[PDB]
């Protein structure tokens, strides 16, 4: 009948827990805040035995009463109604505060480090496949899409290899364009950045040309490989492809919708040869208004 | 300048005057080689779409082609409207799903030759710290390296005259007491009408 | 308990002097230890700016695609599981290359260093001189194939002269600079096999497909439950391997000693379904492909075979083997000039007999 | 005094059920407001990227010799 303290054994289950960890889940973070709650727990349960016994010969404490203690004082509260009355008890204490306060930021650091290297919906959603967004093509996208009453409940996922623009970072922090617009970083010929998409079941997909890029092969090459891809991954996801050089438009004939810019832009030049202001009757009729202007 | 029947000429795949020149209607074989992003798998774009340009232009012509990303090698003769090919997409997937690091076998350009990925080599060096044995055996197979009585790598037709030798076995047999030949593996072509 | 805010109360300063002390300690308390706290915290931020038997991966840009191809290939071994890989890459690690590493199954197996091999504090960061193997691999992506070449030259250099009983594994692009890094234990030349690939598919078609296959480690599992019958071939067929067993210790061919070659190749195939292609005498350090019928069979011989399993790690066949329990093939055995072409474009160049133009 | 940590004492839970409740209350305390710190950082974070009689100054880049 001698007193062993078997409670600081729990300290070791614990790091039975943590070589657990490297070998099977069973949420990369997720370990180690489970962690974090472990080592809050050895040092509560550590906290009432220690007081609970330690006290068994000055004011006799109740193990319910030394865990709503022990509660009471690694929160800092310190109500004060039960306190160590010998010097045993005090200075018990003490080692845990100090013991609390040397073990915990530790595991603090390493949440921090995890967060750190961390940081680098609903149904019937379009994917928007670009190479870089601009805030001009962005939002003509959202105008015209948004435009429409039927269209309201579908959200956006725009699928680009490139980092978030700033311009554009700002609109959709802005609480109308939150929620309906996902950016993902990633690109189409990735499976993964596919599956990411849900472009398995997305109701549309719109691979649009950069026209910014100098060399408009390269870029045509680029969406032609896009158009690919996401055909390869999902057959049945119809495809609105934008192809710049009318020389690539057969590469992607399959696709449901298939717009050439040089085709439409020097047939309207020349229409405005003969027929005075063709381009401005065409984009007019082309545009969702009300005639409210 | 030694060898017989070898001959240059300026011009490239995407070049289709170039390519008439040089008799690519009546070539066997059309090798493109030709090296041209910060998006990686886009690296072989110009590539994938220069060489489908010819498949649509000479759909008879067999035309073998290297690409950086084995990822790529689905598109090197992208039929889009066909069911059997976009099957292949899900056989794929699953092969990647099982954890499979031979997932673009089942695309038929690479099972037919067509496209090769040169990351393979890189597989070649990592299997040589377990056998030490693989270059070399790879190179003489390549005749890259030549040993005074080591075999070299051909390939002989099934005709319908040798039909007779029902199995693989038994050609193994024949070969084994002709002409002391070993069959590697057998080169199967089948009906898909596409 | 005062400074650590708990405040119990039980004892508390009954008297003023005492309580202005702990007024005035408590002060000093919050105006000193923020000033170690900032000084710590700016340490911490400058400062952000294990087992035995581990391997090196020498690269100039770490791109996911082939880390990947390293990892699934390295591990693909269970000899080879209790192995970690350091990776010495001058560049910033990719993000790309980061979400992998941060994957529970390559953190603990995958280091990444940010340092050069010609550096000796990045080798001995790296611990090449107790790394089991060196991989130098060269940059394929960079437009100057020369200068990527020479890089790799000076890395294997610079890990053969830190670590000479290193073995070095180095990947070389163009063939004229071969000959730098012939001390290297092994080497793979990118551009002859590529083209020797490529003008054998010409010859034998799928050449490449055939030899990619091969040098992949797979168990022959792919397409077993698809419905087609060309795929589940297929799939069964790709997890063959070139393997590699002293014929005296191995049970596929220890009963063809004496034998001719082709003997043991055509009966172990038609026993086991193994393909012997080549064999290497305990004489010399050279293999050979198919020997041929004039070649008699020795306990000594070292025999090259093809099979989806290793004949050890076959001990289930030979079991199932115990749960069982045309002519013969013989026991015993302008016009072109035929010559070496003259000029070799390079050294190392293997001369190969050719058909050749009279002039 | 509870949630600002103060613990004055001179009220306190004086049978077991409060105790307890005042222990879980602590706890939700400190597993739910942490959340609620973490979107603050985070919408922080992403945050970071007069009088009358003014002058507007327009210009392509602005170095310290012209302004
Ligand atoms: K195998
Ligand atoms: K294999």
């Amino acid at each position: 009948n001698l007193f062993i303290p078997v409670f600081l054994n729990c300290w070791l289950a614990k790091h039975a827990l943590e070589n657990m960890i490297n070998d099977f889940h069973r949420s990369a973070m997720f370990n180690q805040v489970l962690i974090l709650f472990c080592t809050l727990l050895c040092l509560v349960f550590t906290g009432t035995c220690g007081i609970q016994h330690l006290e068994r010969a000055g004011e006799n404490l109740s193990l319910l009463t030394s865990f709503y203690f022990c509660i009471v004082t690694f929160s800092t509260v310190g109500y004060g109604d039960v306190t160590p009355k010998i010097w045993p008890s005090q200075l018990l204490v003490v080692i845990m505060i100090c013991v609390a306060l040397v073990v915990l930021p530790l595991q603090f650091e390493e949440l921090v480090y995890l967060w750190m290297e961390r940081q680098k919906q609903t149904e019937k959603h379009v994917v928007l496949c670009v190479s870089s967004l601009k805030i001009d093509l962005l939002m003509d996208f959202l105008n015209e899409f948004y435009a429409h009453p039927r269209l309201q409940d579908y959200y956006v996922v725009i699928l680009c290899p490139t980092e978030m623009d700033v311009q554009v970072r700002r609109v959709l922090q802005i609480p109308l364009w939150s929620q309906r617009v996902i950016y993902l970083q990633g690109s189409a010929l990735k499976d993964q950045d596919l599956m990411r998409a849900k472009m398995d079941n997305g109701e549309a997909c719109f691979i649009l040309s950069s026209r910014n890029e100098v060399d408009r092969t390269a870029a045509d090459h680029q969406t032609i490989l896009r158009a690919w891809a996401v055909k390869d991954f999902a057959p049945n996801c119809p495809l609105y492809v934008q192809i710049l050089k009318p020389e690539n438009k057969f590469h992607v004939k399959f696709a449901d919708h298939v717009v050439c810019e040089e085709e439409c832009k020097y047939a309207m030049l020349a229409l405005n040869c003969i027929c005075p202001a063709t381009s401005t009757l065409i984009t007019l009729l082309v545009h969702t208004s009300r005639g409210q202007e | 300048c030694c060898f017989p029947m070898v001959y240059y000429m300026e011009g490239s795949v995407d070049n289709l005057d170039s390519l008439l020149q040089c008799g690519i209607i009546y070539a066997d074989n059309l090798v493109v080689v030709d090296k041209e992003a910060e998006e990686d798998y886009m690296a072989d774009a110009k590539t994938i779409v220069n060489v489908q340009t010819m498949f649509r232009l000479f759909p008879s012509l067999s035309i073998t082609t290297e690409l950086t990303h084995p990822s790529n090698m689905r598109f090197m003769q992208f039929r889009a409207k066909d069911s059997y090919s976009l099957a292949l997409s899900k056989l794929e997937k699953r092969e990647r799903e099982n954890g499979s690091n031979l997932a673009f076998m089942f695309r038929l350009p690479f099972a037919a030759g067509r496209v090769f990925s040169i990351s393979m080599l890189d597989t070649l060096l990592y299997q040589s710290f377990v056998k030490d044995y693989m270059i070399t055996i790879t190179r003489l197979l390549l005749g890259l390296d030549t040993t005074p009585g080591s075999g070299y790598l051909c390939a002989m037709k099934i005709t319908e005259g040798d039909l007779w030798i029902r199995t693989y076995g038994r050609l193994f047999q024949k070969l084994c007491s002709s002409s002391a030949e070993i069959p590697i593996g057998i080169y199967r072509t089948e009906s898909h009408v596409f | 308990v005062t400074f650590s805010t708990v405040g119990y109360g039980d004892v508390t300063p009954k008297i003023w002097p005492s309580q202005l002390l702990v007024v005035i300690m408590i002060c000093v308390a919050l105006v000193v230890l923020p000033l170690q706290f900032e000084e710590l915290v700016y340490l911490w931020m400058e400062r952000q700016k294990q087992t035995e038997k581990h391997v090196v991966l020498c690269v100039s840009s770490l791109k996911i695609d082939l880390l990947m191809d390293f990892l699934n290939e390295f591990y693909a071994h269970p000899r080879l599981q209790d192995y970690y890989v350091v990776i010495l890459c001058p560049t910033e690690m990719d993000v790309q290359v980061r979400r992998v590493l941060q994957i529970p199954l390559w953190s603990q197996r995958v280091i990444y260093l940010q340092g050069s091999a010609l550096k000796d504090q990045d080798l001995m960061r790296a611990k090449m001189d107790n790394g089991e193997a060196c991989f130098i691999l060269s940059s394929r992506n960079e437009v100057d194939r020369t200068a990527a070449d020479h890089q790799t030259i000076l890395r294997a250099w610079a890990v053969k002269d830190f670590a000479p009983n290193c073995p070095l594994y180095v990947q070389i692009l163009k063939p004229e600079n071969k000959f730098h890094v012939k001390f290297a234990d092994h080497v793979v030349c990118e551009e002859e096999c590529k083209y020797a690939m490529l003008a054998l598919n010409c010859i034998c078609p799928a050449t490449s497909t055939l030899i990619t296959l091969l040098v992949h480690t797979s168990r022959g599992q792919e397409g077993q439950e698809s419905p087609e019958q060309w795929q589940r071939m297929y799939g069964r067929c790709s997890g063959n391997e070139v393997y590699h067993i002293r014929m005296g210790d191995s049970k596929f061919f220890r009963e063809y000693e004496g034998k001719s070659f082709t003997y043991a190749a055509f009966h172990a195939h038609k026993k086991y379904g193994v393909c012997l292609i080549g064999l290497k005498r305990e004489d010399n350090k050279s293999i050979l492909l198919n020997p041929g019928p004039r070649h008699i069979l020795a306990a000594s011989d070292t025999c090259f075979y093809i099979n989806i399993t290793k004949e050890e790690n076959s001990a289930f066949i030979f079991k199932q083997e115990e749960k069982r329990k045309i002519a013969p093939v013989l026991e015993l055995a302008v016009e072109y000039v035929k010559g070496y072409p003259p000029n070799s474009p390079y050294i190392g160049s293997s001369p190969t007999l050719c058909h050749l133009l009279p002039v």
